[PDB]
């Protein structure tokens, strides 16, 4: 008890040093960034710990160590939750950010705002690890609220270009429409449970549960880019590639996946909101793989690969398989951060340059960023018994085997095989063919930074799946008797994806000029949803902020009945008053008619 | 990363480029050679020898100075201006 | 249509800037360059079919329905530069691209550290500031009636004098500060 | 700045339109007003309704992040059509057909969301079978009651 | 055709002065004139000096409150031997063998 | 053929399918011509104040100062209350507050109606 709390706040309370010592500075720095990938990597260490006892024997506790404020039935503490989800997510998250740090320390070193860099990077940390390990819903909106505005100042990271505070400020209010359900959830547990802890929201187990779990699904979909609120994490590869690898593809955007897999006793017994779950995870899974396979940008496509597992991970959340939605999470953060760090190698090799028709023959010049980035997209895709092999298939195995809504599986499926259509895009366009870069050669990736922080995620995305597989209790049965076109549904379906993905490919070396039809302009178009969206919507409010309210209302109407009309009366009545001719005879006329009125017509003498 | 373009580096490679291109006899080309006087090219042929410009240096000259560099040294000073070179 | 020196875009210049923005997207959408060298040699044969066409009506006709082909054509994400408009990297670095006058407002503890470049930049403000009276005259003496007609600026034309208004294009910061 | 260069009344008289227009340095032929129908516009011109990223990014703009000169007549909406904000740019696919497609394409799946829920896929099984009552006790029964005997067999 | 007389003669002057700027934006040997100014500590002061902080705030003022530090109680299983009793957990009933 | 561009508000036309763009007649080059003048001269004007050393401020626009005017204080002295500007402020003034008293009255009559008839559950909801 006393060794596993003690390291499980040594990791937190670590993790904050370095912010107290990029804000207690004089000097200029003796390699700060240095200083934060060696104190993320001992904060992973010491998390290793209670992580390792919690195989042991499936250890968990709460420390609640901090009462903060009682309001009158409601005391809010300082509460950490140290269960499975935290004790398996934390390692992954202080693993996937050393990686991504140690690439950062290549990557950015040209940026002369490094430390400011690092200081957001490890900010964004802190406040994920506030996500994960809290036990009441204002610890958890801290958290929540926290990443989400590291992620704006992250992707508008280099401030001075619009596309990026763009596509920054299109995310916050993405976030912030999540937040709407957030705040919904948070205002249901309060009035009709009295608390914000997950342990009473857990004991009470609420029947009608309808509308705190639309507003916890409206909050996963804000967060975890779902469809509908789906367009501002293919906009926030706008930021730096570690931003990207580490934030918007593995860490920060499984938060709503995480928040609900977090409240899985509610949702296990809520038909309506797994059905609910269900649908909008396969509508996102589709819609998103659908517009991946015709992108040309490599960030954008492995943004939308990224959506489509987080789809994936609704789905599997909306069949009542919490845990392996979760395990689909720490398995994922390897292989993605690591294709993102893969494609800020090509990126960087080839100076900037982020479009696939401008690269190709990397295939020997960078040979270890192409033998990365086939086992990252084997792990995407599901090789078997690599990585994604251990949850992706059994997701698959536990998608066809269940009382399920048939079109969700079966666009499920369709999704798993745009997996490997642009998985092998990416292979195809960046690493095969012949080159279609500049002439003048800058290709080089021999930094021992690089080369580590690739390795470790290599490492990872070899051996984490079978480790994490093996190392879990048990916390359902897993279905295990099937048929046997339905227990090789999940490889088939990739390959037959690669097929038809190979096919396509070998047809762009023909000397075939056909123009796109309408299914390549809306696969392309991003489905045609920012197109419209972000014109019509921001048009009809920003107009009715300025027709309608500012100037109709505000300026006229507001301004008309008030004080205006009761001014230009009493100028009327000023003007009345004092229009006398001075005439003598006009005022004692006026006094004999006043005496007259007052005596006949008013009765003042009786 | 990133090496720095001299005026020498970006004359070899802009009239490298131009003895890469079978319209222009690699012989007579100099870096005054006027490409429409001196060369005797088309104006398609000088759009399209700022799109290898283009393609080789690897960033957009726009049309209202890619219509006026009419020989190598033009252009040679144009990307010398858009990238500073000799610092 | 919108230029700094020109009013207008000629009719030649309307087919050139065409040919260009049609061989960018037919790049785009022939991604590999044998394929793309086979297409842009046929697209160049397409354009010199009807070089020598003499009626200006039936030119800018061709022309009109040559846009109306490369606008069925077209890429839907064509490919863009990086620092071109529209490109990932594109404005980038406009956030480190500090002018030259805060140099001015630096306290002297942290210009003494640089002594010969502000001792530099201080003979760099003195020929601008004795420049700048000559290039006034310059221009007021050079611009017809009604004000300038162009944007274009003259240049120095006196052994001496400097252009006139130089110091914001001289003195504008690098691409990569 | 003084008086006689602000923005006043809804002009009418063609010298008066004149004035406004050269007030706001612009052609006279170009200069038109809103239409006067007592909204608060006066005399402030119509500009053509564009978005600021239309303009021409390869010119030396006065304000480059705008793409915006000095001296030239702001868009009433200016602020709107900023380039962090609403574009009116020039769309591959017409706006029309990208609505219909889009909202095909959301109706179709929602519908068929709709019917592969009135039509669930399941396995060929029977219900899961649990002891003790169907954990009668586990499931948050009292035990001062006494539930009704659900019995499972072999089969 | 290209550029008029005056044009070429502008970009030139331009392109001298801009290349001035850019040759006199270069350094001194002695620039900047800067004014004149334990192996695992790492693991001392980042580290193990927290662990002592935060288990003695743990075990003097946090497990001194209740329900502060609240741990779920570990799983016994048939055939266990409790430390606080010796009370051997009993195995359970004999299987009816399926392979 | 080839379909036809259908320009809409928020997705303009194109420069070049634009019929007006091939106006060779000489009124459009005057009107080009004096738009470029009034540009060059406004051009000419802000950079000798721009380029100025013995300049240390704001350049200012009465461009922009004109736009803020008219955005701000030019609106009530060019109102006229009229047809369209009563309906437009009846319609958009008190229709939604009318609009959203009939929904949260409705909605807190039901409530109200539910807990006095104990027939709402109310069970732990002790903070309010
Ligand atoms: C029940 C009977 C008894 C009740 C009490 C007495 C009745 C009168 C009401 C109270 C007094 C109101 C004012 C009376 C005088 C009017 C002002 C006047 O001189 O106007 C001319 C003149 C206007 O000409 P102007 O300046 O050239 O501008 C006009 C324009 O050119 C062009 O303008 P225009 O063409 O539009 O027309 C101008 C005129 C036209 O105005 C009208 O035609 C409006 C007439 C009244 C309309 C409303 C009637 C509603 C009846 C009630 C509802 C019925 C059912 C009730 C059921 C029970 C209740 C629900 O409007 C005005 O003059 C506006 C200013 C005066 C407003 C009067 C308000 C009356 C309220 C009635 C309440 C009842 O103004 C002046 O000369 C201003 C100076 C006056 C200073 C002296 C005023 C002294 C008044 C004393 C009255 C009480 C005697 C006290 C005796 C005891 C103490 C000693
Ligand atoms: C390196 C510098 C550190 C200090 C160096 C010197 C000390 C060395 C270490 C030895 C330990 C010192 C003694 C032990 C510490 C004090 C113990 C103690 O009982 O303290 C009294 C209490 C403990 O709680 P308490 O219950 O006794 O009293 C709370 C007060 N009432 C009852 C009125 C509500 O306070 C603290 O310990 C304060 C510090 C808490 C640590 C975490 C702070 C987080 C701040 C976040 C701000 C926003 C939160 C909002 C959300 C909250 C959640 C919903
Ligand atoms: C994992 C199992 C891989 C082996 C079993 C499937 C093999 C298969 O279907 O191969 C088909 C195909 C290669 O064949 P084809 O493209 O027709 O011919 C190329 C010339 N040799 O395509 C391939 O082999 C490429 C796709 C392989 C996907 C492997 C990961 C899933
Ligand atoms: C909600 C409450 C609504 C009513 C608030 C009071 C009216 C609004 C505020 C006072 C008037 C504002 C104002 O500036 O009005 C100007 C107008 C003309 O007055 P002038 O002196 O010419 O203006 C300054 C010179 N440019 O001034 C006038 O026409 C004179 C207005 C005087 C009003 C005094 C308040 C009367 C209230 C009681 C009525 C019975
Ligand atoms: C489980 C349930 C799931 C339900 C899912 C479906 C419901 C939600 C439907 C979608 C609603 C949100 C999407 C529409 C608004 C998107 C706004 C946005 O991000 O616009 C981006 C735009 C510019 O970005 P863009 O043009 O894309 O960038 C290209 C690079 N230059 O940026 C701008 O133009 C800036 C605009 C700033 C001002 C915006 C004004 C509009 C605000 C709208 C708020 C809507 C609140 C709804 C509340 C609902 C409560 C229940
Ligand atoms: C009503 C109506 O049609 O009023 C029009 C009238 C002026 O009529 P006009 O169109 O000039 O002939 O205009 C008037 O009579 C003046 C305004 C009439 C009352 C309008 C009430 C609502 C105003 C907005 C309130 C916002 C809060």
């Amino acid at each position: 008890m006393n060794l596993f709390s003690s390291l499980t706040l040594v990791t937190l309370i670590l993790l904050t040093m370095p912010i107290a010592a990029i804000n207690f500075n004089t000097h200029k720095f003796t390699n700060y960034p240095l200083y934060v990938k060696t104190t993320i990597s001992c904060a992973f260490i010491t998390s290793m710990i209670p992580t390792m006892m919690f195989i042991h024997t499936g250890q968990e506790m709460i420390i609640s160590n901090w009462h903060w404020l009682t309001i009158q039935t409601l005391k809010l503490s300082l509460s950490f939750k140290m269960d499975f989800f935290s004790m398996m997510f934390v390692p992954v998250a202080l693993f996937v950010t050393w990686s991504i740090m140690e690439f950062s320390m290549w990557y950015m070193h040209s940026d002369p705002n490094i430390n400011q860099f690092f200081k957001y990077l490890l900010l964004f940390l802190i406040t994920m690890l506030i996500l994960v390990t809290a036990n009441n819903l204002f610890q958890l909106f801290i958290g929540w609220e926290g990443v989400g505005i590291m992620s704006f100042l992250l992707i508008g990271w280099w401030y001075g270009r619009t596309d990026a505070n763009t596509a920054a400020l299109q995310a916050i209010l993405y976030n912030r429409i999540g937040d709407i359900g957030f705040i919904l959830a948070m205002a249901w547990f309060l009035i009709n449970l009295n608390t914000w802890d997950l342990q009473q929201i857990f004991m009470l187990n609420p029947n009608d549960s309808n509308l705190p779990l639309m507003g916890l699904i409206l909050a996963a979909t804000g967060k975890s880019a779902q469809f509908g609120l789906h367009p501002w994490l293919p906009s926030a590869m706008e930021g730096p590639t570690p931003v990207s690898a580490l934030l918007h593809s593995s860490t920060m955007v499984v938060a709503g996946i995480f928040l609900l897999i977090r409240f899985y006793p509610l949702t296990e017994n809520n038909k309506f909101g797994q059905s609910i779950m269900l649908c909008l995870g396969a509508m996102t899974t589709l819609f998103t793989a659908m517009c991946a396979l015709t992108q040309n940008d490599i960030k954008k496509i492995i943004a939308f690969s990224t959506s489509s597992q987080l789809g994936l991970m609704m789905v599997t959340i909306g069949i009542n398989q919490p845990h392996l939605a979760f395990l689909h999470i720490c398995t994922h953060a390897f292989f993605k951060a690591m294709l993102f760090m893969c494609s800020g190698s090509i990126i960087h090799s080839l100076n900037d340059e982020q479009d696939i028709r401008k690269m190709g023959g990397l295939f020997k010049a960078m040979p270890f960023t192409t033998t990365a980035l086939i086992i990252g997209s084997l792990a995407l895709t599901g090789m078997p018994f690599l990585t994604g092999f251990y949850s992706k298939d059994l997701i698959i195995e536990s998608a066809n085997t269940s009382y399920t809504n048939a079109w969700a599986l079966l666009m499920t499926l369709v999704a798993t095989s745009f997996t490997a259509i642009y998985s092998t895009r990416i292979i195809f366009f960046a690493l095969l063919g012949q080159p279609r870069f500049p002439t003048l050669i800058n290709i080089n990736e021999n930094n021992p930074f690089l080369i580590n922080s690739i390795k470790r995620l290599l490492i990872g995305s070899l051996f984490a799946g079978f480790i994490i597989s093996n190392n879990i209790p048990p916390m359902t049965i897993p279905q295990m008797t099937m048929p046997h076109y339905l227990k090789m549904t999940a490889l088939t379906v990739t390959i037959l994806g690669f097929i038809l993905a190979l096919e396509i490919s070998n047809t762009t070396h023909y000397l075939k000029f056909n123009y796109p039809s309408n299914t390549f302009k809306f696969s392309n178009l991003l489905g045609y949803y920012p197109t419209i969206m972000h014109r019509l919507t921001p048009y009809m409010n920003l107009t009715m902020s300025q027709k309608s309210a500012s100037s109709l209302l505000d300026l006229i109407w507001l301004e008309t009945i008030l004080p205006k009309t009761i001014s230009l009366a009493q100028m009327k009545m000023s003007t009345t008053i004092t229009s006398q001719k001075g005439l003598i005879k006009l005022y004692f006329l006026s006094f004999l008619i006043t005496i007259l009125i007052s005596t006949t017509l008013l009765n003042f003498h009786e | 990363d990133a090496p720095p373009l001299t005026l020498e580096g970006i004359k070899d490679r802009v009239l490298y480029v131009l003895k890469l291109y079978d319209k222009i006899d690699p012989e007579k080309l100099s870096v005054n050679s006027h490409f429409m006087k001196d060369l005797g090219l088309d104006s398609l042929d000088q759009v399209e020898i700022i799109m290898a410009m283009e393609d080789e240096f690897g960033f957009e000259i726009p049309d209202i100075d890619a219509e006026k560099l009419m020989c190598p040294q033009e252009i040679v000073d144009y990307i010398a201006d858009k990238k500073d070179v000799y610092e | 249509a919108f230029l700094p020196s020109a009013a207008y875009l000629t009719h030649q210049q309307k087919v050139l800037q065409l040919y260009k923005r049609a061989l960018r997207h037919l790049e785009s959408r022939c991604v590999h360059r044998d394929k793309y060298r086979y297409f842009a040699c046929l697209l160049r044969a397409r354009f010199d079919e009807h070089k020598n066409e003499k009626d200006m009506v039936k030119a800018t006709q061709l022309l009109r329905e040559a846009e109306k082909e490369f606008w069925h054509g077209q890429h839907p994400q064509p490919y863009i530069f990086p620092e071109s408009p529209g490109g990932t990297s594109y404005e980038r670095y406009e956030c480190y691209k500090v002018p030259e006058w805060c140099l001015d407002d630096w306290h002297p503890s942290e210009k003494a550290m640089y002594p010969d470049y502000f001792a530099k930049r201080e003979q760099w403000k003195k020929l601008r500031r004795e420049s700048w009276e000559r290039e006034v005259k310059q221009l007021q003496e050079e611009t017809p009636v009604g004000g300038p007609r162009t944007e274009a600026l003259p240049p120095a034309r006196k052994q001496g004098d400097l252009p006139p208004l130089w110091w914001h294009i001289v003195t504008r910061p690098r691409e990569r500060p | 700045i003084t008086k006689d260069m602000l923005p006043g009344p809804y002009p009418k008289t063609p010298e008066e339109r004149a004035a406004a227009a050269k007030k706001y340095n612009m052609r006279v032929e170009d200069y038109e007003p809103y239409p006067d129908d007592g909204m608060g516009y006066g005399d402030y011109p119509k500009l053509p309704d564009r978005s600021q990223q239309e303009r021409d990014p390869w010119y030396d703009w006065d304000h480059p992040d705008l793409r915006l000169n000095w001296g030239e007549p702001m868009h009433w909406d200016l602020d709107m059509y900023i380039r962090n904000r609403v574009d009116t740019s020039p769309t591959p696919v017409n706006w029309n057909l990208m609505c219909k497609h889009l909202f095909g394409f959301v109706a179709f799946m929602l519908f068929m969301f709709w019917v592969g829920e009135t039509y669930p896929t399941y396995q060929p099984v029977g219900p899961k079978q649990y002891p003790y009552n169907n954990l009668y006790l586990e499931r948050g029964g009292d035990p001062n009651k006494e539930p009704e005997p659900v019995v499972h067999y072999e089969i | 055709s290209g550029y008029t007389p005056d044009e070429k003669l502008r970009l030139q002057q331009l392109r001298e002065l801009r290349r001035r700027w850019l040759k006199d934006q270069e350094l001194s040997p002695r620039e900047p004139v800067l004014p004149p100014r334990r192996h695992s500590i790492f693991a001392f002061t980042h580290v193990l000096i927290p662990v002592w902080i935060i288990h003695y705030y743990l075990k003097y003022h946090v497990t001194t409150k209740p329900y502060t530090i609240v741990e779920k109680k570990p799983r016994i299983f048939p055939g266990d031997t409790i430390l606080e009793t010796g009370e051997v957990i009993p195995p359970m009933k004999e299987f009816p063998d399926q392979h | 053929s080839f379909p036809k561009y259908e320009p809409s508000r928020l997705a303009s036309l194109p420069t070049t399918l634009d019929p007006a763009e091939y106006d060779i007649s000489s009124e459009t080059r005057k009107a080009q011509a004096e738009r470029l003048a009034i540009r060059s001269r406004l051009k000419r004007e802000y950079q000798l104040q721009y380029n100025d050393p013995s300049r240390r401020g704001v350049v200012e626009d009465p461009a922009l100062i004109r736009w803020t005017c008219a955005r701000s204080a030019n609106v009530y002295p060019n109102f006229r209350p009229n047809t369209k500007t009563s309906l437009l402020g009846a319609l958009f003034g008190i229709g939604p507050l009318i609009f959203w008293y009939y929904v949260f009255k409705t909605d807190r009559d039901r409530k109200e109606k539910l807990i006095q008839e104990g027939k709402l559950d109310r069970t732990f909801n002790i903070s309010y």
